[PDB]
């Protein structure tokens, strides 16, 4: 009689490759994480 | 299925380390008229930690 | 610079990682022997 | 103490979640809107 | 003190041929 | 015609409790014995459990609380006598010489021995064999050995466990402060008796619970066991026969520390060639042991 | 390879400590 | 418009309640003493 | 349902519920970097056990 | 104060055992 | 038709109602946090620091605020104890009265959350069902995290912007919040180190900030999406609780 | 090619299963037992505690132990390649080092025990309750064994891996704490003595209630994972345990959720106490009590008695169980009852 | 002695009991 | 074209199956029911799971758990989930080869 409750998971499918739109969002990502981490140690050395 | 190349050279094996002393050496347990110095009633408690190797090698140079 | 203990770190890290390599080494090969 | 006591509240939601078609009875991987067929 | 005494002797009597006449006399029925 | 209205009221299996001819007896000394409990638990005056005029006050009316409260056993002048209220003078000289104690042990330990055999009464009324009974042996012989048989060895019901919660740590600390139980033999296997029905009954219920699907009653019990495990049916009788045979074994071996026959000292086991001796784990559990010793005179 | 290793590491320094023990009653 | 739909219902049973009454009941009988201290 | 500002400013993130990457991917990567992180915690850890002492690195207060 | 609180969770134990054992849960 | 320890197990299917209920149980952390701190506000002696200090006293929240900078109240004395002084806004009471506008924030915000339960974030567009992006949102969780990391360490331990922590003697004798430059070299992994803290969250917010962005771009392998369960909410329950247990025991120690 | 095969041969039919999980418990529990028999045949405790220890020195089987390293040693892990011994086995036998070794490798062989009673059910396909019933000896060994010396000032107390090794804690927790009227330990010892009770109570039951006595007795086919639940009848059990006791179980279910229950939470409080316990944060004594001892001479129960004795064992036990603190205590200030 | 401690055995004592009672006489309205 | 509860011993005794399938041809197992096999009445081996020999392979079924009534097991129901297309298929092939060879109805719904 006493019920429970699970979790209901999404379908495993694979990554497809990619296509521009994702691409470039993939490049200024990591092209805006590369000069963001390279401001970083200039505010570590900054600070020390 | 038969199993009979070496079984009681094992029992020699361990017979020969205890009597010869042996095991005295190796485990660094310490024989049985050697726990006390000849002059001491004092028990040889490690009471440093970096120097605590050198505390038991100094105490076993007054057996 | 490299301290004893130091020294003995890298002698325990390095028989570690022997042990670690050498067991999965061993049983990497005896279940490639055994493939049925 | 929190410690301790969160050590067994982590054997029981990783066995609950490895074990999640045995102790509910419907596998995971498998979607629900199931019909039948009959044999 | 003895009008506590053979009161509880009373009562112990009482319970322990209670006891062993019922356990033997009155067995079906 | 009336009596017969009684042997059928008591030896009816459609009651709710089943009161056989046994529990004509146990009823109401298990009734008296929790109704003193209660009273010289909650208001009884100071106990003398030596000679001397400086009494043990274990109830809770006089400052104790449910940890350290207790019903303290009987005076060192009273030993193995029987006393009941007429023996004592009035009923001040009863309650300040520890007569609720023996008053409670005997109608406990009447009762307890009834409640084994309305065990077996109703087992053979209902149609069932006699374990249950032989099973509850085990704690009645060991309330049995620690009510009556040590005081009859030692030679007073002062050496008896008292009735409280710190009373029993009391009792525990000074028998092995006289007789050693650790290294007593006969309670190691009590303890491994203990320690193994624990583990046995966390594995025992582990190991059904995740083997046990459906299992429902008509209201013909149905129960669908998902079997099959990985790489005689006698595992009930172990279950009951290691942890029962284990209480036992402790039972008697503090009935045999009754008679001062106790434990092991390994008294300077370990020498030295010098006149020296060489200490080892048995000389500071002895040298623990003469800690409690001396404390208790 | 097989299991003959539960001979080769549980009975081989059993057989030697029983050696060893049935050593040490003779002393002293 | 739709409530959520999954506000199950909470059952507790009297034979649990008396179980849940034990435990809290000789807890607190338990560690009175220790709370009075 | 509803379609909220918010909904629809932080949709693409909510959008790839199991896209995984195909066979290992870079699992040899994650195990180098947690033996990485193992041999780390334990340097972290003898050197507040003082079981690895270093040229100036005194663990007291001092 | 101190002792009524312990004779009434024992009084309240005993009224559970009561309760318990003659109006137990029907199956 | 549920038993009374799995009530809570109805939020495993709703993103927003666990929304709603993990915004509670932070409204309660941070009104609890300033309760605290206004009941060990009001049973202080400020007025001997030297034989009467504050771990004399029973204060348990009161050094975890004095840790990272806050010294000195509203009423005109210090931790120190010199008895005048302004330290602005940011006494004991005005991170009280801050904690207790908080705890009513997400309280009403748990409400808002609780009410307003479907939405189009929670749902994919293709099936009904509620999903969330679990390897996702350990990215943006851990980005978040590393960035916050970061700005603590680099702008508020070192003083750049911000008080310092609370440093002091080898015998607790002279001791204030300064600020602490960080300690690159092995001599930062000494725990009486303060500025082994400082180069510590740098240094881990550097690394938090490149593993976010790490799981931001890449999507999980297969094999251990399968494996470890990816796509249930309570493998993230299972190691967030292991996580969490290695942390009290190293806070413990 | 790399991996499913290695997964395969492990996962395969065998005397003994080994895992995943056994890579990690065979040589953790075999070097925790083995360095247990090399630790009592040979290596002494002289040069740590002061005590002859071993089946060398002429001990028997309950008086030899791994006894643990010197309280000048503190918390150091004591490594063969450390900075105490340096690579020398004759002084990493000597400092105690072995009590280290056979600790963390008892702490990981239990991890890998209870890995391989998760791959075990997660192959059988049966829920790991036995995993969940085997947290409480894994707290019980951490809070003990690790966590309790690591909150006092070394290693040096705690359980020494020996039979009287082990009776000296116990007299040492009633001297030094006052371990037994906590009340973390006596929901302990009331989960144990339940369990064992709960044992004996089921195991009677079952072999009286059985299906088929001896008449009609058509022997069916028995499978282990039942663990032999089928030949006895719920229905005669619970009439005769409710007339008898006036409550019993009527389910299959909840009674051995109850008998996994039991012991398992009596375990955990007693891990809980003695957690507490490591920062000599016990429940030594009633408050109001001792101001009741002060306020009149002539007050005693029975647990002012028993402060007396473990003031007793406190100052008996303490220049030779501790003897690095060097007690010099005179025949006066000892504690005698005629005093 | 608490005057506070008698406040932590009835808030012991009543504090889950009220909780198990709620459930219960709501469980018997609807269960 | 056979199905083993022991390796080695096989199951004479047809089993009441009633396959299901998800809507997007993907996942589906298929709820067996032996009614009274020979593997209840006696044999005092241990089973390890379902195993359903054929020629292109062998399929395990873990699932496998029986009934019983007053101390006697009179069935055995067992269950095997798909989860994917590549043993969908590869389960009904061995269906087919078992429905030709044993008896069977196959009444689609
Ligand atoms: C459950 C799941 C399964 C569990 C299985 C896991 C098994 C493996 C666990 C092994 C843990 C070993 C931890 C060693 C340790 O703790 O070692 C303890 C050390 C600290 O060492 C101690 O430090 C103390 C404080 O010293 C300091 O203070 C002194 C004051 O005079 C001096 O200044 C001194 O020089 C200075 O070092 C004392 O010196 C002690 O004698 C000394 O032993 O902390 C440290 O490394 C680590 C501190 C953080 C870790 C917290 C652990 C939890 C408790
Ligand atoms: C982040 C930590 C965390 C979270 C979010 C959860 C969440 C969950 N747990 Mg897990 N668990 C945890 C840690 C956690 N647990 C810990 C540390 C343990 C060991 C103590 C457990 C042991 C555990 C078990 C054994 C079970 C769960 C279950 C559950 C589920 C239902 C819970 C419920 O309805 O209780 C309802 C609870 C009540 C109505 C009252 C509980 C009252 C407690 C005992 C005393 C009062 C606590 C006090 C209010 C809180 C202060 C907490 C603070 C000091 C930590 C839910 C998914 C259940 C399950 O899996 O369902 C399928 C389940 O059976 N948990
Ligand atoms: C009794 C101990 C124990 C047990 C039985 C489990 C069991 C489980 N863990 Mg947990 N876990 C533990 C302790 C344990 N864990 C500890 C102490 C941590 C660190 C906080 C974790 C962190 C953890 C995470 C983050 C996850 C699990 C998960 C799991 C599940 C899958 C198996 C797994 O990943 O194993 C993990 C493997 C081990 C515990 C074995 C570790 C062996 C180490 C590497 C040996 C190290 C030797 C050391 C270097 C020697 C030096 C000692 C030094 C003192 C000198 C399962 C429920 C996963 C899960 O829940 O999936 C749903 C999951 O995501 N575990
Ligand atoms: C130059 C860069 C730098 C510097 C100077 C530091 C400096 C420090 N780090 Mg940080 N770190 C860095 C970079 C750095 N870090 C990076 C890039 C990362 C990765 C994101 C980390 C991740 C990290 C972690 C995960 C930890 C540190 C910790 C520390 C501190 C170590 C001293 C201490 O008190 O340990 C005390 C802690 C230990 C000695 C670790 C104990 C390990 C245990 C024993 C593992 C097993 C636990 C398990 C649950 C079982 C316990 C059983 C038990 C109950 C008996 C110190 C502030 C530690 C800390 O927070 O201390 C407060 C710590 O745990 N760091
Ligand atoms: C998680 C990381 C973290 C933590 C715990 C702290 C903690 C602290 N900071 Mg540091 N800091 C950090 C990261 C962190 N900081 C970063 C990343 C930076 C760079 C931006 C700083 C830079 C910084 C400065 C420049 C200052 C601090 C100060 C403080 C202290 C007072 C603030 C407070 O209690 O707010 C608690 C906040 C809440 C409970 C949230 C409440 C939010 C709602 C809207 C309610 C608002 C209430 C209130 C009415 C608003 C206050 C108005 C005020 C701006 C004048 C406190 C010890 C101050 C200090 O020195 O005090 C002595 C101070 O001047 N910090
Ligand atoms: C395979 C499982 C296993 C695991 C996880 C451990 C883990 C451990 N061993 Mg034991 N050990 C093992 C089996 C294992 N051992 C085997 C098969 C051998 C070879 C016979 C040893 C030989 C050994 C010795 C002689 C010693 C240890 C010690 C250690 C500890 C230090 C680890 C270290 O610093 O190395 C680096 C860690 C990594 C590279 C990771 C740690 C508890 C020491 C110890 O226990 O001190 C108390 C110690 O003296 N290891
Ligand atoms: C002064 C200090 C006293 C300390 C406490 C001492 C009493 C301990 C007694 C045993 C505890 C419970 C063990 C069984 C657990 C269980 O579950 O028994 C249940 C009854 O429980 C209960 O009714 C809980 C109340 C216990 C009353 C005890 C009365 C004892 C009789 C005294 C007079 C004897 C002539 C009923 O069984 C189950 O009840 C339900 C549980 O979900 C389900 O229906 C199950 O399928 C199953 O039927
Ligand atoms: C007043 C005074 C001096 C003291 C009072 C203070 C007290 C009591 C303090 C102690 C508080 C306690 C006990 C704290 C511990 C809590 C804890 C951690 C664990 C509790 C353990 C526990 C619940 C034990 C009870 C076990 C027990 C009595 C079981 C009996 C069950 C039973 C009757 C089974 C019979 C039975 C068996 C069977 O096999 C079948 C088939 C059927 C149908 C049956 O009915
Ligand atoms: C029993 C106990 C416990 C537990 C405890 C706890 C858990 C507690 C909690 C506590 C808490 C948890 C508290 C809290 C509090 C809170 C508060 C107090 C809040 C408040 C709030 C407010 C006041 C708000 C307001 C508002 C609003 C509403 C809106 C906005 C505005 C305003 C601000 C107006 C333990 C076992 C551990 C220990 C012992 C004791
Ligand atoms: C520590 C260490 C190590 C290890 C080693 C080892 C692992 C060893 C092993 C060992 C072993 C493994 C041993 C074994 C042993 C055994 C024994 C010792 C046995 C005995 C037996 C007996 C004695 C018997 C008895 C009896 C009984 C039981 C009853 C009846 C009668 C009789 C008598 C028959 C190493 C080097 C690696 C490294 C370093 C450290
Ligand atoms: C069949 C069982 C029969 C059992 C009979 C007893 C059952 C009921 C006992 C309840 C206990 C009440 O007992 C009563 O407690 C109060 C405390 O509140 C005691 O009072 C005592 O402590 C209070 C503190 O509160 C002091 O002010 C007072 O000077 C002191 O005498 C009374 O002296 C006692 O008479
Ligand atoms: C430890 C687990 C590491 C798996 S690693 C994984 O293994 C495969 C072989 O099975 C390789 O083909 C693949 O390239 C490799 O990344
Ligand atoms: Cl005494
Ligand atoms: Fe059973």
């Amino acid at each position: 009689g006493r019920l429970n409750n699970f979790a209901i998971e999404p379908k495993v499918y694979q990554a497809q490759p990619w296509t521009p739109q994702q691409k470039v969002r993939a490049a200024l990502l990591v092209g805006g994480g590369l000069l963001l981490v390279a401001g970083l140690v200039a505010i570590a050395v900054g600070v020390s | 299925v038969i199993h009979s190349i070496t079984i009681p050279a094992l029992f020699i094996a361990g017979w020969l380390f205890v009597s010869t002393g042996l095991a005295y050496d190796v485990f660094g347990t310490p024989r049985p008229d050697s726990y006390y110095a000849q002059e001491q009633r004092s028990i040889p408690l490690v009471t440093d930690r970096f120097e605590a190797k050198q505390q038991v090698e100094t105490f076993l140079e007054q057996l | 610079t490299i301290t004893p203990s130091l020294k003995g770190f890298f002698i325990g890290l390095l028989s570690g990682a022997v042990v670690l390599g050498l067991t999965f080494a061993v049983l990497i090969a005896i279940s490639q022997i055994d493939k049925v | 103490v929190f410690a301790l006591l969160f050590f067994f509240g982590h054997i029981w939601h990783g066995a609950r979640t490895l074990f999640r078609d045995v102790f509910s009875g419907i596998d995971p991987e498998l979607s629900p809107e199931q019909v039948e067929w009959g044999f | 003190m003895e009008t506590l005494k053979i009161t509880v002797y009373i009562v112990v009597t009482f319970f322990v041929l209670l006891f062993v006449f019922g356990f033997l006399s009155g067995d079906p029925a | 015609n009336l009596w017969e209205r009684f042997c059928n009221w008591v030896t009816s299996t459609d009651n709710r409790l089943y009161v056989g001819w046994f529990g004509v007896i146990m009823i109401p000394t298990l009734l008296a014995a929790t109704i003193c409990f209660v009273i010289a638990f909650i208001a009884a005056p100071p106990v003398d459990i030596d000679g001397i005029r400086e009494p043990v006050s274990g109830s809770l009316l006089y400052g104790n609380n449910i940890i350290t409260g207790a019903v303290v056993p009987s005076s060192n002048a009273i030993g193995l006598h029987f006393y009941p209220i007429w023996e004592a003078a009035s009923l001040d000289e009863w309650l300040y010489n520890g007569g609720p104690y023996q008053l409670i042990i005997f109608h406990f330990l009447l009762g307890a021995s009834c409640y084994m055999g309305r065990q077996w009464e109703l087992s053979y009324r209902l149609g069932m064999r006699p374990w249950i009974c032989v099973a509850y042996s085990a704690p009645l012989a060991s309330a049995f050995a620690v009510f009556l048989i040590y005081p009859i060895g030692q030679g007073s019901f002062s050496d008896g466990m008292p009735l409280g919660i710190s009373g029993t740590f009391n009792f525990m600390i000074v028998f092995q402060a006289e007789h050693n139980i650790l290294m007593h033999p006969f309670h190691q296997l009590g303890v491994a008796g203990v320690f193994g029905g624990a583990l046995f009954c966390a594995m025992h219920g582990s190991l059904v619970t995740s083997s046990l699907i459906r299992e429902t009653t008509e209201t013909n019990i149905v129960a669908a066991h998902g079997y099959f495990g990985r790489l005689s049916r006698s595992l009930h009788f172990f279950l009951a026969a290691w942890r029962v045979v284990g209480v036992w074994f402790a039972a008697l071996g503090i009935s045999t520390m009754a008679f001062n026959l106790n434990g092991f000292n390994f008294n300077h086991s370990v020498i030295d060639a010098k006149g020296n001796v060489i200490n080892t784990w048995a000389d500071i559990i002895n040298r623990a042991n003469l800690g409690m010793e001396v404390m208790h005179e | 390879t097989v299991r003959w290793v539960a001979v080769h590491t549980l009975a081989v320094p059993t057989i030697f400590f029983l050696g060893a023990i049935a050593a040490m009653q003779f002393i002293q | 418009m739709e409530p959520n739909p999954n506000r199950q219902p909470v059952e507790l049973n009297r034979t649990s309640l008396y179980l849940g009454l034990l435990l809290i009941l000789v807890l607190a009988l338990l560690f009175s003493s220790y709370f009075f201290n | 349902a509803r379609r909220t500002w918010l909904g629809d400013i932080l949709r693409p993130l909510n959008s790839e519920y199991g896209k995984v990457a195909p066979g290992w991917g870079t699992t040899p990567l994650m195990a180098v970097f947690m033996g990485l992180f193992l041999v780390f915690l334990l340097i972290i850890l003898e050197i507040y056990n003082s079981t690895l002492i270093l040229d100036g690195v005194n663990v007291s207060w001092k | 104060m101190e002792t009524i609180t312990y004779v009434f969770i024992f009084a309240c134990i005993i009224a559970l055992f009561f309760f318990a054992i003659f109006f137990r849960e029907p199956p | 038709g549920l038993p009374w320890y799995r009530v809570h197990t109805v939020l495993i299917n709703d993103p927003g109602r666990l929304i709603a209920a993990h915004l509670m149980h932070t409204a309660l952390v941070a009104g609890w946090a300033g309760s605290m701190a206004l009941y060990e506000l009001a049973t202080f002696d400020p007025s001997d620091p030297v034989l009467n200090p504050m771990w004399r006293q029973g204060m348990f929240v009161l050094p975890f605020m004095a840790r990272l900078g806050v010294t000195g109240s509203w009423s005109g004395w210090s931790i120190t104890g010199e008895t005048g002084i302004d330290p602005g806004f940011w006494s004991f009471e005005g991170v009280a009265l801050a904690h207790i506008v908080l705890s009513g924030l997400l309280f009403l915000a748990a409400c808002w959350h609780w009410v307003y339960w479907d939405l189009e974030l929670f749902r994919d567009p293709r099936t009904g069902e509620p999903a969330l992006d679990l390897p996702k949102m350990f990215g943006i969780h851990l980005f978040l995290a590393g960035l916050l990391c970061f700005g603590f360490g680099a702008f508020h331990l070192t003083g750049l912007f911000g008080p310092g922590m609370w440093v002091s003697d080898p015998y607790g004798l002279t001791g204030s919040v300064q600020p602490v430059a960080p300690e690159w070299g092995p001599d930062g992994f000494n725990p009486y180190n303060p500025g082994g803290v400082v180069a510590h969250h740098i240094a881990a917010g550097i690394v938090g900030i490149i593993a976010g962005l790490f799981h931001i771009l890449v999507r999980p392998p297969q094999r251990l999406y399968k494996a470890l369960r990816m796509g249930n909410i309570e493998t993230v329950l299972s190691s967030s609780i292991a996580a969490v247990f290695f942390a009290a025991f190293v806070v413990a120690g | 090619g790399w991996f499913d095969i290695l997964d395969d041969w492990l996962k395969r039919d065998r005397f003994v299963f080994v895992g995943w999980s056994g890579i990690l418990l065979f040589p953790c529990a075999y070097l925790a037992l083995g360095g247990w028999l090399t630790g009592t045949t040979f290596v002494t405790s002289w040069y740590t505690h002061g005590l002859a220890s071993s089946y060398l020195e002429g001990c028997n089987f309950l008086t030899v132990a791994v006894s643990t390293p010197a309280n000048s040693m503190g918390h150091s892990l004591l490594l063969l390649w450390g900075p105490e011994a340096q690579g020398d086995f004759t002084r990493w036998c000597q400092l105690g080092g072995l009590w280290t070794f056979i600790a963390l490798h008892g702490a990981f062989g239990l991890i890998g025990f209870m890995l391989r009673q998760f791959e075990i059910a997660r192959l059988v396909g049966v829920r790991p309750y036995n995993a969940i019933a085997f947290s409480a000896p894994i707290a019980v060994f951490v809070s003990v064994f690790l966590i309790y010396p690591l909150g006092q000032s070394s290693w040096f107390f705690a359980p020494s891996f020996g039979v009287a090794a082990i009776f000296r804690f116990l007299l040492f927790f009633q001297g030094f704490h006052n371990w037994t009227l906590n009340p973390f330990h006596m929901m302990g010892v009331a989960g144990v003595l339940g369990g064992a009770l709960l044992c004996a109570i089921h195991g009677a039951t079952v072999e009286n209630t059985l299906f088929q006595d001896g008449e009609g007795a058509s022997t069916f086919r028995a499978f282990n994972p039942t663990q032999a639940e089928e030949t006895y009848s719920m229905v005669t059990a619970n009439r005769f345990w409710s007339q008898i006791f006036g409550i019993a179980f009527s389910n299959k279910r909840w009674l051995h959720f109850f008998m996994l229950f039991v012991p398992v939470t009596g375990l955990w409080m007693s891990a809980i106490g003695v957690v507490g316990l490591a920062l000599n944060l016990r429940s030594y004594d009633f408050i109001s009590q001792e101001i009741r001892a002060a306020e009149d001479p002539e007050f005693e129960t029975f647990y002012t008695k028993n402060l007396l004795l473990n003031e007793g064992i406190r100052a008996w036990m303490a220049p030779q169980d501790q003897p690095h603190e060097n007690f010099v205590f005179p025949e006066e200030v000892l504690p005698r009852g005629n005093a | 002695v608490n005057q506070l401690g008698f406040i932590a055995t009835a808030l012991f004592v009543l504090v889950p009991s009220v909780f198990l009672i709620i459930l219960y006489v709501q469980t018997e309205s609807q269960q | 074209a056979e199905i083993q509860f022991i390796r080695g011993i096989n199951e004479e005794v047809v089993p009441d199956v009633r396959l299901t399938r998800a809507r997007d041809g993907s996942s589906g197992q298929a709820m067996f029911y032996f009614d009274n096999p020979k593997i209840v009445q006696e044999g005092n081996l241990e089973v390890t799971g379902m195993y359903m020999v054929d020629e292109e392979g062998e399929i395990v079924t873990r699932d496998v758990n029986a009934k019983f009534i007053n101390g006697q097991p009179v069935a055995i129901e067992a269950t095997y989930t798909m989860r994917s297309p590549q043993e969908w298929d590869r389960f009904i092939r061995f269906m087919d080869r078992y429905a030709a060879s044993h008896g069977l109805g196959f009444q689609k719904s």
